[PDB]
């Protein structure tokens, strides 16, 4: 039993993560048979990030030009590929190390492991979730540009979050594996924002069915309700609308705990029309919203009677 | 009632 | 910016999680060198883990008994001892990407990371504390048996943690990797219970300091207090007091961040007193304490393991 935030094995990223440095730029790069990914902005002066003409600054580049580190060996940079904003340097040597690998690109609500790094080696590893603004949560220094973020099925790696940049408020931004920025960010100095972030509407509800395994159990009501009068209160509060298909994906959690998904919708209702303070679900008195509702079916112990 | 796992 | 809860890289770990098949009680076990640790409860059935004799079970078993398997290969177990309540598996083979280690016994407030495993492959990563009481926060199911705890040093993998069961409360007990348990904990399918323990103070102290670092500095007032007044409320409140090299040991945040020790002692003191007045500290509504000195520099100066 036990609810933990768990990360997956990083070993099959680690193998994949070098330095790549331009200039005095110096940032991670994944290395996957005989190309490296890195963030294109790392052939960018100090005063060339405020309006950068990213084709230009190509050109003005030469392969003698990307210093790629691998562990302890140094790489020769033979060509370069890019798309989007990413890089693609392509060294002499194909990768021993390479995994089962595949580009996905995540939707927000999802979950994916990130391994920090910093000058091609791994500092921690922990889970992020895509927050309705398309920015994440993570722990990030400079550096740490080119730090990726996966998930493991099977034996195969799923990249999906290659970190760029961090935002005023915080938190932090970046491009999938082909280059392209999840939400509206572009990588230039400029005026950005954050989006208003917003409460992962079904990852709050399976963090409630959690807190019934465990036993908490004062914010349960008799009542019931539909889905479109729990959207109705979830505009109001910031919380992401509760499709269908959610529902669907909370449906082991009802069968265990006995809690219909929409009984559970109209005890979650009269949580936000009160701000209901101070009392605590799993020992916080705050509603927690980066468990998916598959950490809860897989990481609670189970076991439903039919 | 420990569990051993 | 931005503080996680981030665990160690576990590549060097990873490649020494082996299968230990003894009957059909599947769990994991730990292959370095020529020597496979594991819980000494593969050797029980369903039937004697109320109260089991392991050296009777143990006398019936010889090493063929022992499927030790690393992925698509089998270990040949030549000879097998009982140290405590683990196994030591002698295999033919020495493990070729067994990392530099060695084994340390933790002490109360240290923090590692934990592989889990389950049939030999390792499954996830995450952080925890070892509690005054002798337990761990943690996150098992049934098969966890095996997974191990561990820290990186100077590239010499710390063994701290092995994963046996689950107390009743909700919370686990484990070895050190010679066998020993972490408090009076038995291997034994009864009545235990976890004892009285305390909130980690240095540890408490250490995340203060990183929110600082990272800009949340609502907490900190104008006043200073003494070590023993401070203690004096530690003492109340389940917290347990600071001693001199607890302040030594701050000392470096101290430095980095510029403020003295008893400043922080005196913002922690009414926050005891006080409570968080509603607003959350590094995104948590606790005192969160999980956190060594060690483990804030780590992630705030972005050290690398590789």
């Amino acid at each position: 039993s036990g609810f933990r935030k768990m990360a997956f094995p990083s070993g099959k990223v680690e193998g994949c993560m070098v330095q790549v440095t331009c200039g005095t730029t110096t940032l991670n790069g994944l290395w996957l048979d005989d190309v490296v990914y890195c963030p294109r902005h790392v052939i960018c002066t100090s005063e060339d990030m405020l309006n950068p003409n990213y084709e230009d600054l190509l050109i003005r580049k030469s392969n003698h030009n990307f210093l790629v580190q691998a562990g302890n060996v140094q790489l020769r940079v033979i060509g370069h590929s890019m798309q989007n904003c990413v890089l693609k340097l392509k060294v002499d040597t194909a990768n021993p190390k390479t995994p089962k690998y595949k580009f996905v690109r995540i939707q927000p609500g999802q979950t994916f492991s990130v391994l920090a790094c910093y000058n091609g080696s791994p500092s921690g590893v922990y889970q992020c979730a895509m927050r309705p603004n398309f920015t994440i949560k993570g722990s990030f220094l400079n550096g740490s540009s080119g730090s990726v973020g996966f998930n493991i099925d099977y034996d195969c790696v799923s990249f999906c979050y290659m970190h760029h940049m961090e935002l005023p408020t915080g938190v932090h931004a970046g491009t999938d594996l082909e280059g392209n920025f999840y939400g509206p960010f572009v990588d230039r100095q400029t005026a950005q924002a954050a989006g208003t972030d917003t409460t992962i509407t079904v990852n709050v509800l399976a963090w409630l069915y959690a807190a019934v395994i465990n036993g908490d159990r004062w914010f349960l009501n008799r009542f019931t309700t539909t889905l479109n009068d729990f959207n109705l209160v979830a505009m109001k509060y910031n919380y992401e609308p509760l499709t269908q298909d959610h529902v669907d994906i909370l449906g082991p959690l009802s069968a265990q705990t006995g809690i219909a998904v929409l009984d559970m919708c109209a005890s979650l209702k009269e949580l936000l029309q009160n701000g209901m303070n101070g009392r605590t679900i799993l020992g916080s008195a705050l509603l927690e919203d980066e468990f998916t509702p598959f950490d809860v079916v897989r990481q609670c112990s189970g076991v439903t009677f039919q | 009632s420990a569990v051993l796992q």
